[PDB]
């Protein structure tokens, strides 16, 4: 992804304050509540019948930590998102066949969660930089489809 | 298609937004122009600088249109006929842009509603905005 | 949102399918399964081989639901509530798959009804299928 | 794009029957009629006010021949679509900023036109082969976004 020196700085600073134990689960949880067809890929996770069950689902939280860990990986390798996500791309594309639009959705839900957490601090400029990052991540994950 | 619960959530959430609707519409527009620069080609004669009076004025119009939609949620095509003509027939806005503006409105709401942007509200508002987007991008006259 | 012209085009074109219901529905499914193999995950216990009796019977239900949708074109959420329960609540079909089946229905129609598949009709049918798709992928009950 | 030997032969055979002066214009015209927002990219073509005006527009037919040609080049280089469309990709992505979803729509419209012209000859297996081709073409066109 592009990201100017200052954007990289803004992105890095905001990420240093992101709860590694919760944000991922909140993003995955909101994806499951807002775009319910995505629940089809998580039957082994248990009860996802209500927003409360989803957000409190222990498996969603634990799994979300891994998802967040992957974004942290991308943020540490902005110049090579495709390589960084290569393994995950084969998993999501060749094994799971997740439609790529869903990668875009989760990225935007993550942006919403960051906005929810940081409030006014999640300024338009900061959001613009993060949109470049989530788009890069979605593209990288969909690589096996290209 | 909004369920009775979605409608209740949308009316309650937009009610919470309240008098800040116009401001949020303007901030949503600003976030869109900055995050997705391609959208700016639709506003060639506008001053899109941060805080421009033109964007604030336009944000108000967008907000009022949404408020109108919320109040006629069961009959949006009829209530938004004039706006649909403008966006779908005259301007021919690519529907992808509606996903972008909707996302920016959701990001704006999330940033301003730490105590009320619940997952259910987020879900109902997303569906509401998708419905509005479908009406505005459809030519049904 | 379908215009009056869209409804006139859809009823005029779809009405020509008639008794070809099962054959054409079956063909659209087969085109989808062959063209987009991932769609097969939704039919694990089905025999998806070429002239499958199972695919033919199911294709007939799909086509008849569409005929029904055309008759209640102005009342689809109510008319198709049971199908919505099925696809959205129970099956959780990803919306992308509806674009795939819709495209395969259009291909099927174009291959069998060349005189009828004019650009205007093609456009109306796409909107109609998109509308049916929204209902079936929405949870509004 | 990977076409089995059988698919490549079926695709080639059909394409050899395509009217090179008409099919492109028909596909481009249907794209403008079925997905009206795409007209915004072609306002310099003149009158596109109604389905008949679009399909009978001389500039739509003329430009259509170029589109068909690019598809022909594609079919002749299924092995190297990225390279073959590298230039067009810069044009469509870097300059026109055409959302990649629209590349998929044009490919599917072309498929509807082939079906329209060849009827029963455009069998399910032949369609499957063509879907690989148009998905590869759209992919290569969106390469600058990857
Ligand atoms: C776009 C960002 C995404 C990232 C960064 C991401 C990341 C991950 C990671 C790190 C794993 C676990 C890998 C491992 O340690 O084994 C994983 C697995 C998986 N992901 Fe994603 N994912 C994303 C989007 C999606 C979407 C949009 C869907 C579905 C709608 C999805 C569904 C899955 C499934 C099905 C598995 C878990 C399999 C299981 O344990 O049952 N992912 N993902
Ligand atoms: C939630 C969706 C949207 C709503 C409710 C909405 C609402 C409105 C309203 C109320 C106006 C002012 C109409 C008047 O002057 O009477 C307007 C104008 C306009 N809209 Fe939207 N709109 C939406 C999305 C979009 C999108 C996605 C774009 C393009 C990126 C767009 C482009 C325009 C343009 C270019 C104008 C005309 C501005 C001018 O030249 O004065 N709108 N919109
Ligand atoms: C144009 C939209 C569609 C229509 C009108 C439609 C209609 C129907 C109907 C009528 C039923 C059968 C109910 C009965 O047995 O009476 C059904 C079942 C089913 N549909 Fe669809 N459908 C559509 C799209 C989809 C899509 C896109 C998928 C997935 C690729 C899908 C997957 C299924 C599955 C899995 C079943 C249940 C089959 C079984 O296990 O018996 N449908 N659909
Ligand atoms: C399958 C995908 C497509 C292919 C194969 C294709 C091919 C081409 C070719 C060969 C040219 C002219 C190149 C030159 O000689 O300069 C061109 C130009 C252009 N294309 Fe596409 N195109 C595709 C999709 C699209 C779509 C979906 C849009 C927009 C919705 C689009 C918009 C344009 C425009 C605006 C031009 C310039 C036309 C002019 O003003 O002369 N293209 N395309």
């Amino acid at each position: 992804v592009h990201l100017t020196p200052e954007e990289k700085s803004a992105v890095t600073a905001l990420w240093g304050k992101v709860n590694v134990d919760e944000v991922g689960g909140e993003a995955l949880g909101r994806l499951l509540v807002v775009y319910p067809w995505t629940q089809r890929f998580f039957e082994s996770f248990g009860d996802l019948s209500t927003p409360d069950a989803v957000m409190g689902n222990p498996k969603v939280k634990a799994h979300g930590k891994k998802v967040l860990g992957a974004f942290s990986d991308g943020l540490a390798h902005l110049d090579n998102l495709k390589g960084t996500f290569a393994t995950l791309s084969e998993l999501h594309c060749d094994k799971l066949h997740v439609d790529p639009e869903n990668f875009r959705l989760l990225g935007n839900v993550l942006v919403c969660v960051l906005a929810h957490h940081f409030g006014k601090e999640f300024t338009p400029p900061v959001q613009a930089a993060y949109q470049k990052v989530v788009a890069g991540v979605a593209n990288a994950l969909a690589h096996k489809y290209h | 298609v909004l369920s009775p619960a979605d409608k209740t959530n949308v009316k309650a959430a937009w009610g919470k937004v309240g008098a800040h609707a116009g401001e949020y519409g303007a901030e949503a527009l600003e976030r869109m122009f900055l995050s997705f620069p391609t959208t700016k080609t639709y506003f060639p004669h506008f001053d899109l600088s941060h805080g421009s009076a033109q964007v604030k004025g336009h944000g108000k119009k967008v907000a009022d249109a949404l408020t109108n939609a919320v109040a006629h949620v069961d009959d949006m095509p009829n209530a938004l006929s004039a706006l649909s003509d403008l966006h779908a027939h005259k301007l021919r806005v690519d529907p992808v842009n509606f996903k972008l503006l909707s996302h920016c409105l959701l990001v704006t709401l999330a940033a301003h509603l730490p105590a009320e942007f619940t997952p259910a509200v987020h879900a109902s508002l997303d569906k509401f905005l998708a419905s509005v987007s479908t009406v505005l991008t459809s030519k049904y006259r």
